[PDB]
């Protein structure tokens, strides 16, 4: 899970 | 003939409630409507999409935890982290509404293009492609582009998505993986750590759906030469094999220089000349938002974007208007690229250009 932000 | 326009005041206030683009719903129809643009096009009111239309791609359980959190604002939320809720997209109060009213809109416009009483419909406050079936994610609480979709699906057999958000729009794509009646096209910044993280050249679709996913990853400072002639050779490739009935366009301006994202060094000009491109086909076209965190500068992307799908010319000096003060340091509508430099290698983008060349192949 990436983090936009 | 005339391009319907998604607006209402109500729809505007309700899009500018969102907490990672605060008030730039405001300033893209404030900057439009100086430019008089407004006038030229059919302004339609947007309907609230209802629970049973929103159910069309999310499920029913994530729609019942955004209703929840949406009453009280009820952030620390025991489920909120399994259904995406969290930094990026916060359980804030009334949130479900503005799903809804974002999610209704696109719907709307969708379903002008399939009455036949407009080629093309702007929605410049949707383009939320990040969203999940049952999953929030990057900015994105519901899915307006996968629901305008499923609403063309019922008069267009095939229909392109084309994504130029700086970001890859996995949401989308994801939704139909499995299908060859929608094709998703994505060109994007790609580089371990940038979010989403998924959408390689490799990434093809799965089942039914293989080679019905379209990837093309970027990497920084690319401008608009370069950017246009990726673009043309991808979406001339696309349109001979796939040949679709209908086009959903999303237009994110975070690829715009002058972005706190600062990745790629585009102006609006080079969108512009992919959404011509795309405009010639004269296809039923919906225009979708999305990125774009330079807020004057999305209003200048958007606004000169709009005068483009109206053939026209619009004024270099930014008119007086509520907003005017944001467009300082200069006041006129062009926006002028970073001096910095283009990290994309020819041979690299060559090679990405003949993988989805050999991809298409099989697209018949
Ligand atoms: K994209
Ligand atoms: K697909
Ligand atoms: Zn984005």
């Amino acid at each position: 899970r990436h983090k936009k932000x | 003939l005339v391009p319907v326009y998604i607006y209402s005041p109500e729809y505007v206030s309700m899009c500018d409630s969102l907490a990672k683009i605060p008030k730039r719903a405001s300033m893209v129809h404030s900057l439009i409507e100086a430019y008089a643009l407004h006038k030229q096009m059919r302004i339609v009111k947007p309907k609230v999409a209802s629970m049973e239309e929103m159910a069309t791609f999310h499920t029913d359980a994530y729609l019942q935890h955004l209703q929840k959190v949406s009453q009280e604002g009820d952030d620390d939320h025991l489920d909120s982290i399994e259904y995406g809720l969290g930094y990026d997209c916060p359980a804030t109060e009334g949130i479900f509404d503005y799903a809804a009213a974002i999610g209704g809109a696109t719907i709307t416009a969708a379903q002008c293009l399939i009455d036949g009483m407009c080629k093309v419909a702007i929605n410049w406050s949707g383009g939320w492609h990040h969203a999940k079936k049952d999953e929030a994610s990057g900015f994105c609480y519901l899915n307006d582009a996968v629901l305008g979709i499923l609403r063309l699906r019922r008069k267009f057999e095939r229909i392109l998505y084309v994504d130029l958000d700086l970001h890859h729009g996995d949401g989308v794509e994801d939704a139909f993986s499995f299908t060859s009646k929608v094709m998703t096209v994505s060109l994007h910044k790609f580089s371990p750590g940038f979010f989403p993280g998924t959408g390689d050249v490799s990434d093809v679709g799965l089942g039914k759906g293989r080679y019905y996913s379209v990837n093309v990853p970027i990497q920084d400072g690319i401008q608009d030469e370069k950017y246009y002639q990726i673009c043309e050779s991808v979406l001339k490739e696309v349109y001979q094999a796939f040949n679709p009935k209908a086009v959903v366009l999303q237009l994110g301006a975070d690829t715009i220089a002058g972005d706190p994202m600062c990745s790629f060094n585009m102006t609006p000009v080079g969108i512009g000349k992919c959404l011509k491109y795309i405009l010639q086909w004269q296809l039923a076209t919906l225009i979708l938002g999305g990125g774009g965190f330079n807020l004057a500068n999305t209003a200048r992307c958007w606004t000169y974007l709009t005068g483009v799908i109206l053939g026209k010319t619009l004024s270099s000096e930014i008119p007086d208007h509520e907003f005017f003060t944001a467009y300082g340091p200069d006041y006129v509508l062009e926006i002028t690229p970073s001096c910095r430099p283009d990290r994309n290698e020819p041979h690299r983008i060559q090679q990405i250009l003949n993988y989805i060349k050999g991809n298409l192949k099989h697209v018949v």
